[PDB]
């Protein structure tokens, strides 16, 4: 059913399923920084699975692929999402309305700052790029389908490639050349590397965090990634 | 036994 | 600047040129494998692997326009991801095997000999599956590596961070014009375009998966790398 | 820093 959509269909699907912006609890410290955005990644967990099953072609998977892809790729989602609302407010991270922080407040935490930096250039570049809603949209939702696509495939590899047209699609009718419009796309595509990147070292410190003392679910994410 | 389940079938 | 200059053919020629050798280990059979001595093996391989990335590194275009520090940093962050496509590419032609080495052809069941490894090893027949599956073309891989060399230290005024995406829209010209080569069609070259860049974030993964057990029997070039 | 001085030869 998603293949037979058409590029502005697939857009505007996209679209109306997006998340909304949470809010956070109302100087700090190691334990209530990684409190509040603890509370705050939790919250916007159960938002993201909801969304999930509303990206044309995930409910055509088994539960257990579901499932597989979304313990792979949602913290680089969750990242993402962060980064792309960040981009109205160089130098700092939106990670909600009403908690806005930036870079000196991250070494709160030991080793935030490093992912901090990280979270800070993708918004940059997303800003330089002049990234568009339409297109933000297509490139979550490909993290959530090719994330897990190698660790198990042909609906996804087809799913993948509608929106690749839809990407294209939105770039020619934004006025692109043929050479803008595929320079453009290696250049987003390209980003998702750093995406993957950052969500590495930030499992990478979650894990140990739990060592020693995370809601069960966020525990259940993780021990997919160890 | 995954919370992960139920969130998706709900 | 000479690399902003050249044609499709000639980015083509000027990275198939800089290809390094294909290196043998010094597997002996007989010993049935220590399984730590394997470890040995990939690590002497790794490293005589590295001085002729090094050396490769200088070829590709663009890449001498950079500070010193910049090529170290390109360098320290991509190599294990360059090693790891360079592996994947030449064990295309051996279905369920890594061709480490013409005289090293090892199955996943050889792979646990170490404690962490069959996971990546797992994850590199599934990646080597993919080009086969696609058909991956030689001129496509060096592109693709070049790539790799170019974007994983991007993110870490100058600027040549900017010089940097010149070169690197300038390989998505070439893939472009190579896939238009082959035959197919604007659509077939987008997606293709796109499937190929996908990959380089399972790469990433691969990577960072295997830097981790590393952090937890190495060469004075290697312990550097691993900053 | 070997990585420096191979990239200097
Ligand atoms: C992944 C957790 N991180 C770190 C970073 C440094 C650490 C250093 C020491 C210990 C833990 C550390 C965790 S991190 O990557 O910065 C990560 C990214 C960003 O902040 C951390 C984080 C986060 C996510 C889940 C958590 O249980 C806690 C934190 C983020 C987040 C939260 C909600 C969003 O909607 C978007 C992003
Ligand atoms: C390099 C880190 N790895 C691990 C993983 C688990 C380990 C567990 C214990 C000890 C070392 C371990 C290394 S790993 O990623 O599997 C890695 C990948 C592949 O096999 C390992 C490896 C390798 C690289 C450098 C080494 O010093 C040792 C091994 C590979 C390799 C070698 C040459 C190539 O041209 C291409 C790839």
């Amino acid at each position: 059913l998603a293949l037979s959509l058409t590029a502005d269909q697939m857009v505007s699907a996209l679209l109306d399923a997006e998340p909304p912006i949470l809010y956070s609890e109302y100087p700090f410290s190691e334990a209530s920084m990684m409190g509040l955005l603890t509370n705050l990644a939790d919250r916007e967990l159960v938002h993201m699975i909801n969304w999930a099953k509303r990206v044309p072609g995930f409910v055509d998977l088994t539960l257990h692929d579901q499932v597989h892809l979304l313990e792979c790729a949602w913290l680089e989602i969750l990242m993402i999402g962060l980064v792309w609302r960040s981009m109205e407010h160089p130098g700092k991270l939106l990670f909600a309305p009403n908690l806005l922080l930036d870079r000196n407040q991250g070494k709160c935490v030991e080793g935030m700052v490093e992912i901090f930096d990280m979270l800070l250039a993708t918004s940059s570049r997303f800003r330089m790029m002049n990234l568009q809603g339409e297109e933000f949209v297509c490139l979550k939702s490909i993290i959530l389908l090719n994330s897990g696509v190698y660790t198990f495939k042909d609906h996804i590899h087809r799913v993948l490639d509608k929106i690749t047209d839809t990407l294209i699609h939105l770039m020619a009718k934004a006025g692109l050349t043929l050479q803008q419009q595929h320079q453009r796309l290696a250049q987003l595509l390209l980003i998702l590397s750093h995406i993957r990147h950052m969500s590495n070292k930030g499992m990478e410190h979650l894990y140990s965090m739990k060592c020693k003392n995370l809601s069960d679910l966020l525990l259940e994410m993780l021990d997919a990634h160890r | 036994h995954k919370i992960l389940h139920r969130l998706l079938q709900d």
